[PDB]
């Protein structure tokens, strides 16, 4: 009765949906830990010996080798976050595996998948809206850009000199900055000395000259930079802005939870999912950290239904905090992908009925 | 199912932390047993037959067969103590174990390893503050140097003409301190006569002519008095200068404890386990040295409260007494640079909890 | 020193308070299948072999045999919960085991249960107080009862014409109203003519000795006597001289005592079944004397009218108007005798319904309304708490909605949905909303006629939670054998 | 001295024998010790506090053990 | 860690319900081929070493020593079926068996009990309507009342005196037929003879305490009494001062009071079973007292024919005549115990379908002619409710095929193919055609003289449906080791 290749492991309907979901799960998690200014850089091995420390979900997903097709699709949402937004990758990949983790206890039970699709499609559309109704657009304001160079540079090792590097950066923006192109700004990295010798070879076309005591203090530094000119990039290119520190995750939570009592059927339990599933965001940046979840994710959603849109988790200090006036914006577009990508993408997950493979 | 090919380990957080914690806490209790005057030597014998004897631990964990990830980083806490102020290459390798053993408990408490770097990291900087404090700034005093370069070839086969090398190096030192460097002090060996024919030859160069018995000798009397060029280097560099045989790290594991009561949060327990793991070196001198770590490091511990910061252990002497009067004094920057290495390394340890292990 | 003996079972960790929850679990999904109107009974067979079908949740666990001690507990819940308020048996049970499978996930959280108790406990006041607040108290009040009977004798024979039988009900019940009793309702079957014609006597109706004594005695005087009346004219002149114009023998009357009493004009019936008399002695409040030596004039009970009609044509005494109108009759009437039998069986159900409605004026409606409303009212608490108690109450308020949500996979109405646009329109037509497991969605309880007293909701939830905490601080248990 | 406790079931009469008999305890112990200590932790941490003070200036392998011995009282609170 | 118990089995949803219905549906299979006149005889084996060789599936059942409760319920069905009507038996298990079969069917489809049941109990009274509806009134008349009593008593051990057993129900119930009561049917067998030496008494049978007392009493009035004659002389006194003649006394009376007794020329029997009292005091009107004491001439009641008889060298008394002869004695004669206990119920089962024949003489072709009009009428009912239910209605419907089915099928020819023909010129030509199992081939049954009376069929239909119930609803069956 042979009706499969030699060696091909193939399970049907509800088994499948596990097998998948759970596979996607596991996956991020190992890039979850990455996340938060303090991740946790992974040392990658292959086969030959070659060992790479890297922070970026991407770097590490194209690195690992993955057998099941499932979990390859994961690495496609992080190459498609990469090449997209840049900063994140491991955001996206890490909340396309939470969505799968609210869905399973529905599939479990008997839910059809696609009604699901149906629900987390409809979800997504929600989210977005209002994040296009809530973002923030102040301004090439040197003065509003350099306290945010210093804000981004924060949180890093170059957070030491991070007045320095701060103007370097706004300066470098300032004079390309049509839309400004990234690939108009080349960084060299010259391990050898202090940061504190760094300068910016500047009219337009720039090369941040960097010098540090070891590749250590030198990469560390640099790629803190490459922040700051990611997000001082942004709000000059789009004015879209949110709030960062997973605030807008916990406005988003809430209110996708207060269409869920109003969204009578299969999408009221489903859509609270959704929301509870956007509490990842703002739950694994308190454990980068060393604090209590639970308490700070309770005490978030009380100070955020009772505050605003901006009350997110102030790592830094372990608390809740008003990214208004703590000065945490980020572009509104990183928010409006991410909510794209690993939710629709998510779905499919589950829409993919059965996967037959050969030897 | 198999989500990634059978050819790379990935361990899950306690599973990781523990495999390093002993790890790297094993191979640096490997160089402790040849830390100290009475320090006990290694037999290195590669795949080839060529057997190394050697007490530093760089030759050692040069030759040493290291695979493992976290060792190999322990391999770079040693090689590039070597590389910068050379002596005491062994302490930072028995210092960084010593804060593992240290924060692996905190880690049984669940205090999380991000946390763990807090009080270590705080601590740390305080330590190499307490030095600046308990540091003497020498003044061309050819006496100090001179005696400096002593204390760096004593013990070697080069403590018979300790005096000639030392008088060597001071002045090659000199003569290109126009702001020294040692890119202008070549040397060079030759066989014929003994080791007190040894000269130099003239200055913003001198070639240091090295002469002795067996080829193996006098790469010890070149290795002795490399390091006696960087000790000196270092004072010259750098106006500070401690007292080792014990007395610093005595002074400042309880000064640490004391600023660790004065700061409240979880980074008290690390700063007290960070002070504490400060005696593991002065601990272990009366190891080496066979008189026991336990009567020895407590004797030493009241009489450094009776005697200020300046009394250490004499491993020569079996018992406490003053290393300032023994004239036992290191560089500054040595010390301060020992506990950075070791730090920061450890510091990446807590933040891996993966490992892709080759093979 | 050895951490314990040869006999001394030591629980510790995940391991004891999990397989508490399970046992729990197990137990409370036991009884979840007969929840609501189409409950799933149970055949239970102990030892012996006996067979015991039964819906009632206590029922079922005092014959259950169960071996985990803390799966024991539900029992004494179960227990405590029907000496109490009897039903809602089941749902303290399901509950209490879904409180629990919520509490895991927060400990699942590194969340020590203390924590969560505290959750429970102030959710569970919480949840009492909005009960006192949401009290629909009910009108003696009519329309809502008269729904009420209708659905008592729906889904019966009687339900061509149980809209005609509800009414008999409400008035039966609104006439010796006072505490509703039950056993004060005299129904009197006899088949005759169509169940249209069955009515409500103002009195009793025993189903005159002799045709000389009067049919019709105004204020009667019942004289109730044990013993009979046989072996003469000296204890006729007992009963005439202390002014019995009514006497109710037990047992058979004399030929001759007969002839007496239609010479002092005395209606008298004999052998009278020994629970009408008793009957006779509430209503009139006639005593109950054995002997006739020792009959009174202070031992006659007052009938405001004792008459004979002829309903369907026979002859029945209808001692009504007594002194203590805590006496009536529902003379029902049916084609056959097996026809009187099946809606007199009816009548009582209704008779008991109508009572819980009367008693305990604050009522809510159920079918799960209550449960939804505190779902939300909880959740929001849990916003205003932080820390812990947030989810605690939170989850607490998500181990509700499972009462209506059983009730509809009990009725093949996709629970998911139905305990959805339960809460949709809860919030948009008010408390009065809940499963209506007939028509398969969300109906007006408080229109239909579906009531809970606001007494069993409170002890439910302070029984299940209470419950679930002692259980929670149950982190190592030691018993041996 | 004798106390008759008087009580409707032997279960309100079980706690007030019971609860009697601390109340008796109590000021046992206030007698035999006209001092007080605030509880909730405060002596454990009091003295794991001056403890591994005491440590490093008693010397000796005591230090140590002292200090353990100090850490050995943050159990409670 | 255990929840329910140690060591006991635990089944859920897809479990309970497949096991409970296969479990019936195979003890169906096992009597299912004893079905028709052409059935086959199965022999069971106790462990003892009695073979029981039967072809009807009650004493089948009642012999296979059951475990799983579900079968056992099966055997509770046969002992309501052969309680009744007798016959059929084995229809009622085949059915019941069936209606499961394509149940589960459903239950795969996934539609809850709730949805099913409903149907099958509103499928249940449609059955019944239409048999009512189709079924045809035979003529009490004792010549056609007689052929109704005999076509049941054959083909059984009594058969062969079938004639004899049938006049002895024709009389004994168009006696005790007011309503004809059962109960008033009182059997008596003793051994010696044939079953031709049978005969049926006017009165109840006692199994002369004085040798010279009265053999025989034109008119004796009876006492009933229970108390002892023993320690006399004033107790002897207050009983022939009641002008009575006979005297049953339940305990032992004194020699002496036998010479008192006798002394009055009255007839004392001592040591007389309680339930002898009883039957007396119901057919000659005579009160049973405790003692003497409290014997009055009213508690005598009043007979026509009281003679000692010798029933096998065994006296019996016999008090026939009574005034109200409602409860007959029937006296059966067998070779043995086996012979006895059998023609008994052949008789008993007899007087039940008589007892039809004088309160609702209702019939319906045989040869499944009913099940097969109910079958084509149900279906029609379908299509007039439409709904989920439109298919269940078919199903239980084509369920009750499975009698003509597995008649046929005992015969050699096709099941299928007479099923077609059968259900085709059953939808032209009336109910009138059935399963012929002589001839392979449908045949009028009508014209063929081949009726049963409606009874017979209908606690079929009600039996084998309401089984379907109380199994559909079993939810678990736990309660082990």
């Amino acid at each position: 009765v042979i009706l499969l290749k030699e060696g091909t492991d193939s399970s049907q309907g509800i088994p499948q949906l596990v097998s998948n979901i759970s596979a996607c799960q596991v996956i991020a998690e190992a890039v979850r830990t990455t996340l938060g200014p303090r991740g946790m850089d992974k040392l990658i091995v292959d086969g030959r010996g070659k060992a790479t420390i890297s922070n970026d979900g991407a770097t590490i997903l194209k690195l690992l080798d993955v057998v099941h097709p499932a979990a390859k699709t994961l690495v496609d949402i992080a190459k498609s976050q990469d090449a997209e937004v840049g900063d994140g990758t491991t955001s996206v990949t890490l909340l396309a595996a939470e969505f799968l983790k609210q869905v399973k206890p529905y599939v479990e039970e008997g839910l059809h998948p696609q009604i699901i699709i149906r629900a987390f499609r409809t979800a997504t559309q929600l989210a977005v809206n209002k994040i296009k109704e809530i973002a923030v657009t102040v301004k090439e304001q040197r003065k509003l850009l350099e306290k945010c160079a210093m804000t981004a540079l924060s949180s890093k090792l170059i957070s030491q000199q991070k007045a320095f590097f701060a103007k370097m950066v706004v300066d470098a923006v300032m004079m390309l900055d049509d839309l400004l192109q990234l690939k108009m700004i080349g960084i060299k990295k010259v391990q050898g000395g202090a940061l504190e010798e760094s300068q910016l070879v500047a009219a337009k076309t720039c090369t941040i000259i960097l010098r540090g005591g070891a590749e250590q203090f030198m990469e560390e530094t640099e790629r803190s930079l490459h922040d700051a000119i990611m997000i001082v990039r942004r709000a000059i290119k789009n004015d879209s802005v949110v709030a960062g520190g997973g605030a807008i995750e916990m406005e988003l939570s809430k209110y996708l939870r207060d269409y869920s009592r109003t969204i009578p059927g299969k999408q009221q339990l489903l859509i609270g999912a959704y929301a509870k599933a956007l509490e990842i965001i703002p739950r694994q940046l308190c454990d980068n950290a060393g604090f209590d979840a639970t308490n700070i994710l309770n005490k978030l959603r009380a100070r955020h239904a009772q505050g605003g849109m901006w009350y997110g988790v102030d790592i830094n200090t372990e608390d809740i905090a008003d990214n208004f006036e703590a000065f945490v914006w980020e572009p509104a577009m990183v928010r409006i992908n991410a909510l794209t990508a690993a939710s629709e993408a998510a779905c499919l997950i589950v829409s993919v009925d059965e996967t037959i493979k050969n030897p | 199912i198999i989500k990634d090919q059978d050819r790379k380990s990935r361990l899950m957080g306690l599973e990781a932390l523990k495999s390093h914690i002993m790890a790297a806490k094993a191979v640096a209790n490997t160089m402790k047993t040849s830390l100290g005057p009475n320090g006990l030597d290694k037999m290195m014998v590669d795949k080839d037959g060529d057997v190394t004897v050697t007490n530093d631990g760089a030759t050692i964990l040069s030759m040493m067969d290291v695979d493992h990830q976290i060792a190999k980083l322990m391999v770079e806490l040693s090689k590039s103590q070597d590389d910068e102020i050379g002596d005491g290459t062994t302490g930072v390798v028995v210092l960084a174990g010593a804060l593992l053993e240290e924060a692996e408990q905190l880690l049984d408490r669940g205090i999380h390893p991000i946390r763990i770097a807090d009080g270590y990291e705080q601590a740390a900087r305080i330590a190499i503050e307490h030095l600046d404090k308990i540091s003497d700034s020498v003044l061309k005093n050819t006496e100090p140097l001179i005696q400096t370069a002593k204390t760096t070839l004593g013990s070697k086969v080069v403590n018979s003409c300790h005096r000639q090398m030392a008088e060597i190096a001071v002045n090659a030192v000199l003569t290109v301190a126009d702001d020294v460097d040692f890119e202008l002090i070549k040397v060079e060996g030759k066989v014929g006569g003994r080791l007190e024919d040894t000269k130099l030859i003239k200055s913003r160069a001198v070639t240091i002519f090295i002469r002795g018995g067996n080829k193996m000798i006098i790469e010890e009397a070149k290795r002795s008095l490399h390091d006696a060029l960087c000790v000196i280097r270092n004072l010259i560099r750098d106006n500070r200068v401690v007292y080792g045989g014990g007395a610093a790290e005595i002074s400042c594991a309880l000064a640490v404890s004391q600023e660790a009561d004065k700061c409240p949060t979880l980074e008290q327990y690390a700063m007290r386990a960070f002070a504490d793991a400060l005696e593991v070196i002065p601990m272990a001198l009366a190891e080496n040295s066979g008189m026991n770590p336990i009567q020895t490091m407590t004797e030493v511990r009241a009489r450094q409260v009776k005697e200020n910061p300046a009394l250490g252990i004499d491993c020569l002497h079996k018992g406490t007494n003053d290393m300032k009067h023994q004239h036992v004094i290191e560089t500054l920057i040595g010390k301060k640079q020992q506990i950075s290495l070791a730090t920061q390394m450890v510091r990446m340890i807590l933040k891996i909890d993966d490992i892709r292990k080759p093979g | 020193e050895g951490p314990l003996s040869v006999f001394g079972d030591r629980s510790t960790g995940e391991a004891i308070r999990s397989q508490n929850v399970m046992a729990a679990a197990s137990i409370a999904n036991i009884v979840k299948s007969s929840l609501g109107p189409v409950g799933l009974d149970k055949m239970l067979v102990d030892d012996i072999g006996d067979v015991t079908i039964t819906n009632d949740g206590a029922t079922i666990l005092k014959l259950l045999e169960v071996e985990h001690p803390a799966a024991k507990v539900l029992c004494e819940l179960a227990d405590l919960q029907d000496k109490e308020v009897g039903d809602g048996t089941t749902s303290v049970v399901i509950i209490a085991a879904e409180l629990l499978k919520n509490a895991d996930e927060l400990v699942k959280q590194k969340i020590h249960p203390t924590s969560v108790i505290s959750g429970y406990r102030l959710a569970c006041k919480e949840a009492v107080r909005y009960i006192s607040e949401n009290l629909i108290i009910n009108t003696l009040g009519r329309d809502c009862l008269i729904n009420a009977a209708k659905t008592s004798m729906s889904s019966k024979v009687i339900g061509i014409n149980g809209d005609f039988f509800a009414n008999l009900v409400v008035d039966a019940v609104l006439a010796i109203k006072y505490r509703y009793p039950v056993n004060s309702i005299n129904v009197l079957k006899a088949h005759g003519r169509s169940q249209m014609e069955s009515m409500l006597i103002n009195g009793y109706a025993l189903n005159v000795g002799s045709q000389g004594m009067p049919k019709r005695i105004v204020n009667a005087k019942i004289a109730c006597l044990d013993f009979s009346l046989q072996k003469t004219k000296e204890r006729i002149q007992k009963i005439l001289a202390t002014g019995a114009n009514v006497i109710l023998t037990t047992g058979g009357i004399d030929d001759m005592c007969l002839k007496y009493f239609v010479e002092a004009g005395a209606m008298a019936v004999r052998r009278v079944l020994k629970r009408d008399l008793k009957r006779i002695a509430k209503a009139s409040g006639a005593t109950v004397l054995s002997t006739l030596a020792n009959l009174e004039a202070s031992m006659l009970g007052q009938a405001e009218e004792v008459v004979q009609e002829r309903i369907c044509d026979d002859e029945l005494i209808l001692i009504k108007n007594t002194k203590a109108r805590t006496s009536a009759s529902v003379i029902l009437r049916g084609a056959n005798d097996f026809m009187c039998d099946e809606m007199e069986r009816s009548l009582h159900d209704a008779l008991c319904v109508v009572k819980r409605v009367l008693e305990s004026k604050s009522v809510v409606p159920g079918g799960g309304a209550v449960e939804a409303a505190l779902s939300i009212y909880l959740e929001n608490y849990a916003t205003s708490m932080g820390s812990r108690e947030q989810l605690a109450i939170a989850e607490f308020a998500r181990s509700l909605p499972v009462i209506p949500n059983t009730l509809a996979v009990n009725a093949a109405q996709d629970s998911t949905d139905l305990v959805a646009k339960l809460r949709a329109f809860h919030n948009e037509a008010l408390k009065w909303i809940g499963l209506d497991l007939v028509n398969g969605k969300p109906r007006d309880n408080k229109q239909a006629g579906v009531f809970e007293p606001t007494i069993v909701k409170v002890k439910s939830l302070k029984f299940a939670t209470e419950a679930a905490i002692t259980i929670l601080r149950i982190d190592d248990l030691i018993k041996l054998h | 001295v004798t106390i008759v406790v008087r009580g409707s079931n032997k279960l309100v009469i079980e706690e007030a024998e019971r609860s009697i008999h601390d109340a008796l305890c109590v000021i046992r112990c206030l007698v035999k010790k006209r001092a007080l200590i605030a509880g909730g932790g405060a002596p454990e941490i009091e003295l794991a506090l001056r403890l591994t003070e005491y440590s490093r200036t008693l010397s000796g392998m005591e230090s140590y053990c002292i200090r353990a011995f100090a850490d050995a009282m943050e159990v409670i609170p | 860690v255990l929840v329910l118990s140690q060591n006991t089995k635990r089944e859920s949803g897809r479990k309970v319900q497949s096991g409970n219905i296969n479990a019936a549906k195979t003890i169906a299979d096992i009597i299912r081929t004893c079905l028709g006149p052409k059935s086959m005889m199965k022999m069971l084996l106790d462990p003892m070493g009695g073979i029981v060789m039967t072809n009807d599936g009650n004493a089948i059942l009642r012999e296979i020593q059951v475990q799983h409760p579900a079968a056992k319920s099966m055997i509770e069905i046969s002992r309501t079926q052969d309680e009744e009507v007798g016959d059929g038996t084995t229809s009622v298990i085949i059915l019941a068996g069936e209606m499961l079969s394509v149940a589960e069917h459903f239950l795969e489809q996934q539609m809850h009990p709730t949805v099913v049941i409903s149907a099958y109990r509103k499928a249940l009274d449609d059955m019944i309507s239409t048999l009512k509806k189709i079924s045809i009134p035979v003529d009490s008349n004792r010549d056609t009342m007689l052929n109704i009593i005999n076509s049941s008593i054959t083909t059984k051990v009594i058969s062969r005196w079938s004639s004899l057993a049938c006049n002895i129900a024709l009389d004994a119930v168009k006696t005790v037929q007011f309503i004809d009561i059962k109960k008033y049917a009182r059997v008596e067998k003793i051994p010696g003879g044939i079953i031709e030496d049978s005969c049926v008494l006017r009165g109840v049978m006692i199994n002369v305490t004085h040798p010279r007392m009265r053999r025989y009493i034109k008119n004796p009035r009876i006492v009933l009494l229970d108390s002892s004659l023993e320690y006399i002389q004033q107790l002897c006194e207050d009983i022939i001062q009641l002008k009575p003649d006979v005297v049953i006394t339940e305990k032992g009376i004194s020699d002496l009071a036998q010479h008192y007794l006798m002394r009055a020329n009255i007839t004392a029997i001592r040591r007389v079973r309680k339930t002898d009292n009883n039957r007396i005091a119901r057919a000659c009107g005579a009160r049973i007292v405790s003692r003497p004491e409290e014997l009055r001439e009213e508690d005598v009641g009043t007979g026509a024919l009281l003679e000692i008889k010798k029933i096998g060298d065994e006296y019996f008394t016999f008090i026939t005549e009574c005034k109200d002869p409602k409860a007959c004695t029937i006296l059966l004669r067998g070779a043995s115990k086996e012979i006895l206990s059998e023609v008994e119920r052949n008789l008993q089962d007899a007087m039940q379908v008589c007892r039809n024949v004088l309160l609702d003489p209702q019939l319906v072709p045989g040869g499944g002619a009913s099940e097969m009009a109910v079958a084509h009428a149900l279906t029609e009912k379908s299509k007039a409710m439409t709904g989920v239910e439109q298919w269940p209605y078919r199903a239980v419907a084509q369920a009750l095929e499975v009698i003509p089915r597995t008649l046929i099928q005992n015969c050699g020819a096709s099941t299928i193919r007479l099923l077609t023909s059968l259900r085709a010129k059953h939808t032209q030509e009336c109910e009138t055609w059935g399963v012929n199992g002589e001839t392979g081939t449908l045949v009028d049954m009508k014209e063929l003289g081949i009726w049963e009376p409606l009874a017979v069929k209908l606690q079929t239909y009600k039996t084998a449906v309401e089984t379907a119930v109380l199994l559909l609803r079993i939810d678990d069956i736990v309660s082990g080791h």
